[PDB]
């Protein structure tokens, strides 16, 4: 078999892990690979083996999410607690355990709960904070799936998840075996502000959904990465709401949450999403990126809420990539790029379970359930994407097609990869560190 | 090492190849004399040099491809090691 | 040299391959110890041999305990049931019952009399003639006699009297009288919620349990000569006879005269404790009735004869062959068993303080030993995945096949009956428990009976020794299971299924819930809370070192706790002491929060509604404060804000 | 390198020789924050403020906490105190008060009022005419306001109102006026005994320390128009103005409008905790009020600054200097403490459960600084012999002499009152509680006042800072000798004074108990069996070995539950929440039971037999059975037999 290296350990609070690299650096440089023939780092006359191998020919730095659960991998942690303890597993495939379901903030876990209870006991919900805690909270175990956008499907598709099921966003008669090619992204403006084009938008208000999604960060950054190249964006823009980003940038300095939930990524942020980036276009903002479906649902008195009652569908308008600008009726002229739909991503081994309670789960709870209030839906929440995108019809099954390069296309998979050298989330960082 | 009250954290790994390709993995083998004539299956009750208890190429990969062969009962692990080989 | 449980359990086998208990039970059915009632002499001779036994197999302490209660018994007078006519002039009488119903209130009344078929609150309300000023006649079953004279106390009759028919009960015998005790809920009455010692100078209390009508148990031909006065035939629903009828004919009406006296008597509890290797204050407690009204050979026979081989083996394994217990272990013997089990509550509600998160387990070894078909048990549910690991490891005694042939037996468990003597240790002082039987599909013909006696046992068993030691290897394999490792063998994932349960069965009746204007959710959310708790606590058993000590108490101690708190904190436990909210008595508890729901659907209006909005008020923080306890500490609570 | 005591001290002088609480207390007394009730914007504001300034201290962990009460506030409608006339032709105002009674009822009385000096239950036995269906005038001292009105609603009187005179209150001014709070026990009324979150849905609950009869407060010169109308000189015993008089006049009568709403508003605690690095999830808790109805510079300004500043220096001692307590320490902001202390109420009723047996001292930083004069201290007798130490090593502000200048200063300690927040923390949860303050011989002259402002305090006491620095030096020894040593400096032998004490006092009433055919004796054994539980602990300490931890952990459980086990089972804690048998209120605890016993002598047949014994025998048992707690296991217990 393969193992991971060996490996220097520290404290987890006292630390000190930038003397430990500082040291262990200015040695490697001076003493490691013959660069001295006096002293050597990797060998010794009367012992060998000593404080090191010898077989080493340098360190690298471990990243500071990954600890040690995240650094022996999950088939390596599995084999030495059930060679430690000795249960040598028999697996009956009939039955299966229930499925642990991870939710978020607190707005997912009431919903959670209750499909928890709704359910006979086939779900059961564990939760996070932010969704890079919850990629992690199903690699090592605590969790076993949940359903992200392409641009996080991106990321676990990095650190060792595949994709089950997909989500139907167009109503059919056959929409669970007809696979769907894709949602649009769009840029919103208003109708007020006429002077507005794709050609200059520098020192101009803009509004994401959160950092790494599809439609809110990766189709508009990476055109813009192509035309600034630069890969900070705060110099471009003059503000923005960017749910996700550091809190020193400009991009927090317009989003609305407060107090110390400013910029958070989950629904604690009213600013976050795809509503709340459309509330961040309505109050403060001058361009808003969203799929292009944003607008209906805001617009034309759908939401309860008092500020979306008084807007129109028509007013807004949403701009193409050459200059010219086109109402929101036709999305098919002003789009930036295909984003592919939100999947359903677990490990490897929990493939077909989750596929079976899936389905079984949602031909009881699913979209012919009319009479919402007074019973329970799956899809349909208050507005907020609770577990779902609220105009998802029905999960479209995936045969031949689980796998995150296989899922989510070249031209997506080429236009992050664009922009690879810009993105600053951790958990892409250390789950690239076990490449070799 | 990372159990409590330990808590520890590995902080600075290691490659093990060329500096042109940095190899993080290495490979865990089992190393015999010439011609002693047995295979896998054949290994019951042969003298063994293990190169620490808990190493990972020494202990755990060795016992884990063999555990399930062993009678019960298993546990505690090392006596039943310590009876599956006469030394 | 160290001993592992696969060795364990051999030794185990080794020893209970040797001992011998049928000689012991012939031994508990001698002519010295023959009857025994509470506080009698020959009661006191078998307590002392117990004492002198437990000291010749050199435990590590023996002590003794006693205390002063208040049983009832039969006066120098006879109470008799007896027929009356209209006429007056001419008196008949049926016969005068050998056997008594303790804590009947003594009085004598005349009336007429309606059969009341087991007096269950369903078999009450579908009476065709009512039940007021009369006297009700029940077959025994189902249920305990103080449920049958509560629920017919409830409906206002008059007096309850008790026989046993064909069909239910077949023996040969039709003069055969038996014995009861008629107080709902347990204990020494005339002390509730505090013991019955000399340092509480017997203050005047007296329990709400008792009641105030009279009881007689009758024999099987005296309800022969009752029911050739009667009329009517009994509905054919009702396994029974075509002898009964179902009320008295105009002219005749029967009379039942009860004299019985309260006598104030001495409680001898006695102890023996083996002690423990690391932690030797923490202990599992395991206890046998003593006495019994008749010879009492199947009831308190078996479990004094089980309790004194099991302190034999153990105290044979610890002395010679190195087992070394990490935690100790108590051997009890109870005696007053038979009136409601006193001598397990005045030893709970005396040293309550003492055993506080200290004990943590009740293995009860009564009745262990009744048929030889099934195998019957019932227990908190902390215990059950242990009780499942021990049915797939001993032997049936008859047929070589294990005991675990059904997989979905979690569904088919009961819960405790408040005649079985792990109750108080289970709903009052919240310890969890375990009571095992070998009982055949039929109950056991006579238990409080003249003729229960060792030879008839024999002939409804063939064979006994095997059989009583196949429960002694349960018993034992419980003892060491739970005190052999560093981790204790709870599991505390079993109440997700209870919590789930319960949770379903209010999402039946949430549109009701939704007419009053409550939301369902925050419990929906309480329940969430709890299975993040069980789940994190269990990740924590994931990461924490095996052989270290400091480390795995701190997580045995929320183990130890998950029981405690689910005790009620709302109510008194002077004036409703069972107050554990799954398995409890009263309005605190969960079925009565659900059977307060079912009225209003009916729309009758003999529910009240704000009792239902107090009730859902603390049972929903009830769950949430036990969630909130068992996930880590208090800035580790995740409330919204 | 390690940290000793004596380095320790040391360390913490340096640190306050530094700091400046002038500037701090100035800052609590800005334009931004200067009205503050409870749920008021700028009472979120000063939250806010503590919640940023508890992160920039850089502390382990910190948490906001928030849940919904009912308060009452005042209408847009005035109320008034108004003079009637017989004529009713002619009616005379007296005065608009700006100030009101909390929980008062809103309503409209007439009637003739009566002077009812402080309405002290001896006070009101001494009246000379009596006292039914009129207004009581008091004056506000030596007694909550609670139970002035709870004694003038025993004796059926109409409506209570309240003053301040020249001689126990020396002011300038006339036209002052107050604030107060009538309901007796502590918490939000109407969520008794389950806390008040969004979890409960808020049921129909009403709680029994509610009076029916209108409050209200008036000024002094507002007394002077009313004592020109009435007659009949006072009492010379009574220390008061030649200008007070008895009663009214036969022609006028008062009459008092009170008219207030119940306004429902969010409630935030706000909590920081700085970890451990032993046993991280036992915890002392430090914390102190944040509003108040005036200004409040003296009631809520001096707690507030002493908590941020011993935050910082704790902080600051952990991050730099190397202190690390062996135990964590949390530090506590509560609202809404004017209403009776519902923030502390509301956070015990809520997690209680997750702080059984975990917290174990609540040390009180409220109304720390009022005079310069003395040192008065009032706790639990656990805490006795650490205070001692104490002060034996605290400078005093204003002479360089120490605190401990009387040896018998034990005799002198009084119980705490109900308006102290510590209370909930003793009565209720049963955990040890401290609260100390620098008062005057006269109390401070305006407590709940509109002139209570920075200046006045100023003038008052000429030097502030020395005399806060001295109240900080206490408080942080306290945690530093709590938390830095494996021994908890609990003293566990001063409950037997206690005892002592009590035993004495109804050996004087011996012969009344025989005469009822009870005997005291068991009650005598019970105190003896609590002297050698105690003496049995102090020599297993002895015995014990100070590096190793996990036996000091097991003798250190014992001490952390000796203050549980006094609290009384028998009772309920919803109907009688405070149930502590030394510090309590009701029917259990050890006070009423000499003040039952005392109306035996006097024959008058007020008092009940039943009722005595029955409090005789649960109280014997209590002390019997924490004496049995206390004391190693259960086998260790040596009864009689
Ligand atoms: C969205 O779905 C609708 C209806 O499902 C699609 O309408 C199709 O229209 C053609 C017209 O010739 C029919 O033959 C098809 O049967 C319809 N259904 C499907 C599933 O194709 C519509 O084309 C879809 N639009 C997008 C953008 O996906
Ligand atoms: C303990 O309580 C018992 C029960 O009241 C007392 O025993 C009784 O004492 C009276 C005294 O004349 C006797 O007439 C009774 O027969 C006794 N009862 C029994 C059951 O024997 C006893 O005296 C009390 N005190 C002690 C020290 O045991
Ligand atoms: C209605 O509910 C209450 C309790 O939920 C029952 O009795 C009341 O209980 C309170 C609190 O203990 C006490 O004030 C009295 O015992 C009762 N209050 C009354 C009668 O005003 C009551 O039995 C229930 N049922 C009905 C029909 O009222
Ligand atoms: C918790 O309950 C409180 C009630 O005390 C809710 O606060 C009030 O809600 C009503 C209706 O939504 C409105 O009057 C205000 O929003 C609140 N009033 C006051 C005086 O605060 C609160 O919304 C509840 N919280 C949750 C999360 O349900
Ligand atoms: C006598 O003492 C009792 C206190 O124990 C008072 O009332 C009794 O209280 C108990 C409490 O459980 C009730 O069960 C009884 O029913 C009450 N007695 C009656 C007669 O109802 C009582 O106030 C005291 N005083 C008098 C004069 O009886
Ligand atoms: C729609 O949902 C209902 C809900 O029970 C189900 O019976 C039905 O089969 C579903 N129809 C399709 C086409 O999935
Ligand atoms: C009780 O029964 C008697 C006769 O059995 C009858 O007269 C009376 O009406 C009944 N009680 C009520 C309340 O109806
Ligand atoms: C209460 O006082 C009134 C005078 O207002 C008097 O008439 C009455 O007699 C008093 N009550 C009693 C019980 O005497
Ligand atoms: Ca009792
Ligand atoms: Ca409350
Ligand atoms: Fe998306």
């Amino acid at each position: 078999a393969q193992v991971p290296s060996h490996t220097v350990v520290a404290r987890s609070m006292g630390g000190k892990e930038d003397l430990i690299w500082e040291l262990l650096n200015q040695a490697q440089e001076h003493f490691g690979k013959d660069k001295s023939k006096e002293f050597q780092l990797f060998s010794s006359p009367h012992g060998k083996d000593l404080l090191f191998k010898d077989s080493a020919h340098g360190f690298l730095k471990v990243p500071p999410r990954m600890d040690a659960k995240m650094y022996l991998g999950y088939e390596y942690v599995t084999a030495i607690r059930n060679l430690r303890e000795g249960t040598c597993p028999e697996a009956p495939t009939d039955e299966c355990k229930p499925v642990k379901w991870c939710a978020l903030s607190h707005h997912e876990r009431l919903k959670c709960d209750e499909w928890s209870v709704n359910s006979v006991g086939k779900i059961e919900c564990v939760s996070a904070e932010t969704t890079e805690d919850c990629i992690a909270k199903i690699m090592n175990g605590e969790a076993d799936a949940m359903s992200l956008d392409g641009g996080f499907v991106y990321i676990a598709g990095k650190c060792g998840l595949v994709p089950v099921l997909a989500e139907n966003y167009n109503k059919s008669d056959n929409c669970e075996d007809t696979p769907e090619a894709g949602y649009f992204a769009v840029a919103v403006v208003k109708k007020s502000a006429s002077d507005l084009t794709w050609d200059n938008l520098k020192g101009k208000k803009s509004c994401h959904t959160a950092v790494g999604r599809t439609a809110g960060w990766n189709i508009p950054m990476g055109l813009l990465y192509n035309k600034i190249n630069h890969c900070r964006f705060d110099e471009f823009f003059s503000e923005g709401c960017a749910p996700g980003s550091k809190k020193d940038s400009s991009l927090c300095k317009l989003c609305m949450g407060s107090g110390l939930n400013l910029c958070e990524p989950n629904n604690k942020e009213g600013y976050y999403g795809y509503t709340g980036a459309f509330r961040c276009l309505v109050e403060k903002g001058d361009v808003a990126f969203v799929k292009h479906q944003t607008v209906p649902q805001n617009t034309g008195g759908k939401n309860p809420d008092p500020w979306a009652k008084n807007l129109n569908e028509k007013d807004y308008e949403l701009l193409c990539l050459d200059g010219t600008r086109k109402p929101v009726e036709e999305y098919a002229n002003c789009h930036l790029a295909r984003a592919p739909n939100h999947a359903v991503v677990t490990r490897k081994d929990k493939e077909a379970c989750v596929h079976k309670i899936l389905r079984q789960q949602q031909h009881l709870f699913g979209s012919n359930v009319t009479d919402c209030s007074g019973n329970f839906c799956l899809f349909r929440s208050e507005t907020k994407d609770l577990l779902f995108r609220d105009d998802t019809v029905c999960l479209a099954k995936l045969h031949d097609r689980n796998t995150y390069e296989k899922y989510l296309g070249e031209e997506y998979v080429k236009a992050v990869g664009n922009l690879r050298k810009c993105s600053t989330s951790s958990l892409l960082e250390a789950c690239t560190f076990r490449r070799p | 090492a990372y159990l409590a009250p330990n808590n520890l954290k590995p902080v600075v790994a290691e490659f093990y190849g060329s500096k042109e390709d940095p190899q993080t993995f290495y490979y865990a083998v089992a190393v015999v004399k010439k011609d002693s004539g047995f295979q896998m299956n054949q290994l019951r009750g042969k003298k063994s040099c293990h190169t620490g208890l808990g190493r990972s190429a020494g202990w755990n990969i060795p016992i884990g491809l063999l555990y399930c062969d062993l009678p019960e009962p298993r546990k505690p692990l090392e006596k039943a090691v310590a009876n599956f080989f006469s030394g | 040299f160290r001993l592992y449980w696969d060795d364990l359990k051999r030794k185990l086998s080794e020893k209970l391959d040797s001992t011998d208990f049928t000689s012991t039970i012939k031994l508990l059915n001698e002519n010295s110890y023959v009857p025994r009632e509470a506080g009698s002499q020959k009661d006191e001779n078998l307590a002392l041999y117990v004492e002198n036994q437990f000291r010749e197999f050199k435990l590590s302490k023996v002590w003794r305990d006693q205390h002063f209660v208040k049983i009832q018994v039969k006066d120098s007078a006879q109470n008799s049931v007896i027929i009356v006519d209209k006429n007056g002039r001419l008196v008949y009488l049926v016969e005068n019952p050998g056997g008594y119903v303790a804590y009947s209130k003594a009085a004598t009344v005349t009336g007429k009399l309606v059969h009341a078929n087991f007096g269950t609150k369903k078999d009450f309300e579908d009476l065709y003639t009512p039940v007021n000023g009369s006297i009700v006649i029940v077959r025994a079953g189902k249920i305990t006699f103080a449920e049958k004279v509560a629920n017919a106390e409830s409906l206002n009759a008059i007096g309850v009297l008790i026989y046993m028919d064909q069909t239910k009960f077949p023996i040969v015998n039709a003069e055969l009288s038996f014995f009861g005790h008629a107080h709902l809920g347990t204990g020494d009455p005339y002390t509730p919620g505090f013991p019955s010692f000399n340092h509480t100078q017997f203050p005047p209390s007296r329990s709400s349990g008792l009641p105030n009508i009279p009881v007689q148990t009758i024999s099987r031909a005296a309800a022969e000569k009752l029911f050739g006065n009667m009329e009517g035939d009994c509905p054919s629903d009702w396994k029974t006879d075509s002898t009964c009828r179902m009320v008295t004919s105009e002219s005749k009406n029967v009379k039942l005269t009860v004299s019985n006296v309260l006598k104030e008597i001495k409680i001898l509890n006695i102890f023996g404790v083996i002690k423990g290797f690391v932690e030797p204050d923490h202990y599992v407690v395991v206890g046998a009735q003593r006495d019994a009204w008749g010879p009492g050979a199947a009831k308190s026979g078996v479990g004094t004869a089980l309790l004194l081989k099991l302190a034999q083996m153990f105290s044979d394994m610890v002395l010679k062959d190195g087992f070394q217990p990490s935690r100790s272990i108590i051997f009890a013997s109870w005696s007053a068993g038979d009136f409601g089990s006193v001598g397990a509550t005045e030893w709970l509600e005396g040293y309550l303080s003492s055993l506080h998160l200290k004990a943590f387990t009740y293995i009860n070894l009564d009745k262990a030993v009744l048929g030889t078909s099934n195998f019957k048990v019932s227990a908190s549910p902390l215990l059950y995945t242990l009780i499942e690991k021990t049915m797939q490891n001993v032997k049936h005694p008859v047929t070589g096949q294990f005991l675990y042939q059904d997989s979905n037996w979690a569904s088919k468990v009961e819960k405790l009956t408040l005649d079985n003597a792990a109750f108080p240790f289970l709903a009052y002082s919240g310890i969890p428990a375990v009571s095992f039987c070998f009982c055949e599909d039929t109950d056991y013909p006579y238990l409080g009976t003249t003729m229960d006696t060792y030879k008839e046992l024999i002939e409804r068993i063939p064979e006994l020794n095997k059989v009583a030691r196949a429960a002694a290897e349960v018993a034992g394999q419980f003892v060491i299971k739970l005190t052999h490792d560093v981790e204790l063998n709870l599991d505390y994932e079993r109440y997700n299924s209870q919590l789930l349960s319960f949770v379903r069965d209010l999402n039946q009746y949430r549109a009701d819930i939704k007419e009053m204007g409550l939301s369902l959710q925050w419990l929906y959310s309480a329940r969430g809370d709890f299975f993040r708790a069980t789940s994190r606590l269990t990740t924590d058993f994931g990461n924490a070192e095996k052989t270290d000590r400091f480390v795995m108490k701190k997580l045995n101690d929320r183990v130890m706790r998950v029981e405690y708190h689910f005790l009620s904190p709302y109510v008194s436990p002077k004036e409703s002491p069972f107050r554990h909210v799954f398995w409890g008595s009263g309005s605190h508890t969960l079925p009565a929060l659900l059977e307060n729901l079912k009225l209003r659907k009916q729309n009758n209006g003999a529910f009240n509604e704000t009792l239902f909005r107090n009730q859902l008020a603390l049972a929903t923080w009830t769950i949430q404060g036990a969630a909130n306890a068992l996930s880590g500490d208090v800035w580790d609570i995740d409330n919204e804000f």
